DNA sequence: ATCAATATCCACCTGCAGATTCTACCAAAAGTGTATTTGGAAACTGCTCCATCAAAAGGCATGTTCAGCTGAATTCAGCTGAACATGCCTTTTGATGGAGCAGTTTCCAAATACACTTTTGGTAGAATCTGCAGGTGGATATTGAT
DNA sequence: TCAATATCCACCTGCAGATTCTACCAAAAGTGTATTTGGAAACTGCTCCATCAAAAGGCATGTTCAGCTGAATTCAGCTGAACATGCCTTTTGATGGAGCAGTTTCCAAATACACTTTTGGTAGAATCTGCAGGTGGATATTGAT
């Protein structure tokens, strides 16, 4: 009885499915907080945040790389892969006008 | 004295007319405000929270639950074409993004 | 206080699994991490650094929720949820 | 420490569209960011429109104008139609 | 007989009008079709001519970048072929 | 009245943009283009018009027009 | 005596003040907002000149015309930046066509 | 009548180049510009003091709005500039 | 890789048409001086939230192995788009009146501002109410097979 | 078809979060008067539109074929799937106490307003420099070795 195993991209599926479904915080939330209070102690030193700044930080940040990676992916399928690389995120961003 | 009737009323609102007059004055939008322009601007964000709240509310019912989160708001959104784009570059905190599945990425 | 260093690498390679998939992507270049970490930190400057400027000319020492729906609304992203 | 919102108005609404349908206070605050997001919008396209004009009042028929710039399609006209509606009314 | 081999025309005419700043579509065509679209909106309309010259100026500000957008998108493709789905990709990321 | 937008003409707004090879139905996508990004300016430009109770669009109603889409034009105030 | 002469700067500083008063942008205006404002105006005006004026030299000229403006703010960084969404009429695009259209 | 910079952008002009001319389609960009940039960094600062409940748009609501509206080291020779010009103008 | 032949490009030129400056006048804008008011900065202070720390449970990151399947490279052809010659017709250029708009000006009726007083809708918090967070379990659906 | 695995979809109940109620009070409404403004009437130039024509030069068409796109085919190595291990995030909770907000007072800095001086805008006349098109190579490309 040979163990069983998913062809590779069943499972890549089905975590679209599941994630395209749901709505919660994909980054950890702790990590996120350090992140945001160390890029903002390098501007002014001993700031403070109101809990509900971070979670709008980081509510914008997750928005911004879902959109992102959605014009990533239909960059990839239009050089007819399907593996995102970073000449589809450059290609998006250059078009997008961000650089 | 006159029995007080509020603004709303006499216009038939649910928004306040009173309210959306003091905004607009002390906005420094222009230095005189027309009596109208509070009136016709309250109707209009009751009528566009309206069509929101409707579509919003049957999307709550589909998923079976009867409180509106975040999630009902963004699909009520982004599935209506004129509210999508109004709202095109808006993020619905909590709000999730619609399910699609590029074709090419499924199986044989 | 304790000293912050290095945090970008808090971004794991599973989260970032995970917002591509909220994204529709089947398949992700190893490459990918990194470059998302870039864009991310970028990202995250820019608005934390209008956010701060807010703030600064308040004269506080506190990032609020508003100073930071004000940073995304000038940045043309404008976030539902955190006024008031 | 007194602070308003427009959440009773947006809760009046829920009760007019969906009588016995809730929503929660995340969902509240994006309602009242939604209003006054286009609040915004209105007055400040109504402003310029007045400035462009060189008048001093914004009336009616700036928020009108400022409606069919902003808003699309058939959300503009139903939305003009009920703006038409309550002034009339208000006026009378 | 003298023959340019494929492309070397094209090159020629990329340099030529990469340089040059003169309005690319002509102008009474444009103003025809600039009148016919507004005619759609309220007939008997008036237009100063700077205003047409203006439409003229955004119009072909928009579409040239719309192109340079579009030849990346080909050339992501490992093309040199711009082809009515590059032009889609491009306005599709644009939010277009 | 789109189709007096001339091949040549497309050939030589593509070749401003680098474009060395064109596909034969870029032509006809290039006016469906064209013709939504006329009537989206052009929709605002006499909105404004009639707003200032005017009969003669002027080249600042097609300025705001197109400001009012992200798109600022130099050179016409 | 001028503001603008008080203040060491060319760009007018009572029109700065008269403009902010009558933009419905605050109902009372400090007096240094208006020459804080000139100054900045003036100092970017100053920058853009200088580039175009070095591309119009570049290509043997003596009248600035929109060709040098675009050529000045397109090669330039942070300019290029700051006016990202915007057209200048008459000023074509830079020249730049993609390695792989290139022969050999 | 009918405003520009026009004598202005002229002026700068003799300053950083003596010699150079500008069209007067060259002039009208310009004038664009200033207006411009003119109306960013008021609206900016307009927006600014009523975030924080202040009737008066002074030169630090300008100097916040220049560093929120300009790129980096524009933003650092402007905030310089505008600084330079105000203490000149105090005497 | 050179070579001569062919076709388009590009400095260089010069007069002059038209665009950019001299000329001169003048409303409106900018400045000045004086008088009067006021928004907000300073200095307090109560009291929210914010920072930090702890334990402990268990979810999830990490690190590894290894095979399926994808990207990359390569070959080939059929079909599409470039170049070119040709000659016809759309555009440009210019003119012509003159209808009909913008842009002004004056003057009152109608509209809006704004202080004070009265009233009441809107908010904060307390007190009830109640979906749904999670947790559990079977039905169904899908998957990959050897 | 089958075994393994995952998803789907009702059921259950307590409590965290939402809804309702209550009472205070801040702000809207009413009122009265002062101040601003919009439009009806009457003008006056001045832009645009309608129309016509000559003729210039740009475009439409049809043929040939160069070479590009897409298909077919092959292979190696990377990335996905599965698993063990154990770190550190999450959760809940408490504690100081920083620093937001909330108040009060009072000037430095703003507005108001009368009056005066300067200047930017404007339109014509009088001067200067890019442009038409020419020339003259000169630069690049092409087929042929
Ligand atoms: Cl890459
Ligand atoms: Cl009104
Ligand atoms: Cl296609
Ligand atoms: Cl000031
Ligand atoms: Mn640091
Ligand atoms: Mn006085
Ligand atoms: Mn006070
Ligand atoms: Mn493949
Ligand atoms: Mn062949
Ligand atoms: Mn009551
Ligand atoms: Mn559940
Ligand atoms: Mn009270
Ligand atoms: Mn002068
Ligand atoms: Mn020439």
């Amino acid at each position: 009885k040979k163990p069983h195993r998913y062809r590779p991209g069943t499972v890549a599926l089905r975590e679209i499915r599941r994630y395209q479904k749901s709505t919660e915080l994909l980054i950890r939330k702790l990590p996120f907080q350090r992140l945001v209070r160390e890029i903002a102690q390098d501007f002014k030193t001993d700031l403070r945040f109101q809990s509900s700044a971070v979670m709008a930080l980081q509510e914008a940040c997750e928005a911004y790389l879902v959109g992102l990676f959605e014009d990533t992916n239909l960059c990839a399928i239009h050089a007819k892969r399907v593996t995102i690389m970073p000449k589809d995120i450059q290609l998006a961003r250059r078009i997008r006008g961000e650089r | 004295r006159a029995k007080a009737k509020t603004r709303s009323s006499r216009a038939g609102l649910q928004f306040p007319v009173g309210r959306v007059h003091r905004l607009l004055r002390k906005g420094n939008y222009s230095e005189r405000v027309g009596a109208g322009a509070p009136v016709y601007l309250a109707a209009v964000l009751e009528y566009l929270t309206a069509e929101i709240l409707e579509l919003a509310g049957n999307a709550a019912r589909d998923n079976k639950k009867t409180r509106i989160i975040p999630r009902h708001l963004q699909l009520a959104i982004r599935n209506d074409e004129e509210l999508n784009k109004l709202l095109g570059r808006v993020t619905i905190a909590q709000g999730g993004v619609l399910p699609n599945i590029q074709a090419v990425l499924l199986p044989k | 206080r304790k000293v912050l260093r290095d945090n970008i690498q808090g971004i794991t390679k599973p989260a970032i699994r995970r917002l591509a998939r909220r994204g529709g992507v089947k398949r992700i270049s190893g490459l990918i991490y990194e470059e998302t970490r870039g864009v991310l930190k970028v990202f995250l400057e820019n608005v934390i650094r209008d956010a701060v400027t807010y703030t600064e000319h308040a004269k506080r020492k506190t990032v609020t929720a508003m100073d930071v729906v004000y940073a995304l609304k000038r940045q043309g992203r404008t976030l539902y949820g955190f006024g008031g | 420490s007194r602070k308003e919102s427009y959440s009773i108005y947006v809760y009046k609404v829920l009760k007019q569209v969906h009588p016995d349908t809730g929503i929660s206070s995340k969902a509240m605050g994006i309602m009242n960011s939604f209003v006054n997001d286009i609040f915004e919008r209105i007055a400040g396209e109504a402003s310029r429109l007045a400035h462009y004009n060189k008048r001093s009042t914004i009336t009616s028929r700036e928020i009108q104008t400022a409606v069919r710039l902003l808003l699309p399609g058939e959300l503009a006209k139903h939305a003009v139609s009920e703006g038409t509606k309550a002034v009339t009314k208000y006026t009378s």
